């Protein structure tokens, strides 16, 4: 009964860690994909910078 | 890249 | 673009074959049928790696000359194959000075277009004025007719 | 044995998830405050475009 328990805590455990995982996986693309967008905004922001810095040089 | 791949360059 | 061609004329395409091979074993990691941003993050953190951002970003934005504005497919493959070093003699200063000597026979530091022409047509190869046209944006940074020699060397540098 | 392993398996398939889901928090995090900084990067930029941009006038 307490193997089943664990059985129960392990599985359910792994499918939290799974739904987890899986939240913490998407967090980790979406903050991947809009880390490289945000970098490609860095990029950008710093290039109108430059565009604008550079008509004000 | 040798250093990392090994014999498979041997052509070049 | 030309450069791909010569050095296809070195070797064969059956490599080619092979290559698409070690590649079915790497292709995975194309986000969008490129190699981009994201996918030189996946491929690369394969092993938990990345160009040195330098390389990264350079491919990200700069080396688009095309306004492929990304790492292609294209481009990813690009660094990893221009990975063995193969060019030859990348012609430079003291070269490109005492060539720039009849280059500007004008003996002045300011070619004229035929000196370059003679040498064009004296090469060994073919010289479209396609090319000349370029060569005129280029050589002459001024673009004045007329090229100081750093210009001429930038405009040469590091070919063979 | 059956329910033990079914726990003992599920808890290694947790250990390997849970690890991936540590692995994926961790560059979540990594991503999610690089964003930040890219995404600051870019404001910081954009602060500076607009800075650039009104010292431009």
């Amino acid at each position: 009964e307490e193997a089943e328990k664990a059985a129960d805590e392990s599985e359910r455990g792994m499918k939290v860690i799974e739904s987890r995982a899986q939240k913490d996986e998407e967090k980790m693309e979406i903050q991947e994909i809009q880390l490289k967008e945000a970098k490609h905004i860095a990029e950008d922001a710093d290039r109108k910078y430059e565009e604008v810095a550079r008509k004000l040089v | 890249m040798q250093a990392l791949l090994g014999a498979r360059a041997k052509e070049s | 673009d030309d450069i791909y061609k010569a050095a296809v004329e070195q070797l064969t395409e059956e490599q080619k074959n092979e290559f698409k091979a070690a590649f079915d074993i790497f292709v995975l990691g194309a986000e969008d049928g490129c190699i981009s941003t994201k996918e030189l993050g996946k491929v690369m953190r394969m092993l938990g790696q990345n160009p040195t951002p330098e390389e990264l970003q350079e491919m990200i934005d700069e080396v688009d000359e095309d306004g492929s504005g990304t790492v292609d497919f294209d481009e990813f493959l690009v660094m990893m194959v221009r990975c063995m070093k193969d060019d030859s003699k990348g012609k430079s200063e003291e070269e490109l000075s005492d060539l720039f000597r009849m280059f500007d026979k004008n003996a002045d530091g300011y070619i004229d277009l035929d000196e370059l022409k003679i040498m064009l047509q004296a090469t060994g190869e073919t010289i479209t004025e396609d090319d000349i046209e370029e060569l005129m944006k280029d050589g002459d940074k001024n673009n004045d007719g007329r090229i100081d020699y750093d210009e001429f060397l930038e405009f040469m540098k590091g070919v063979e």
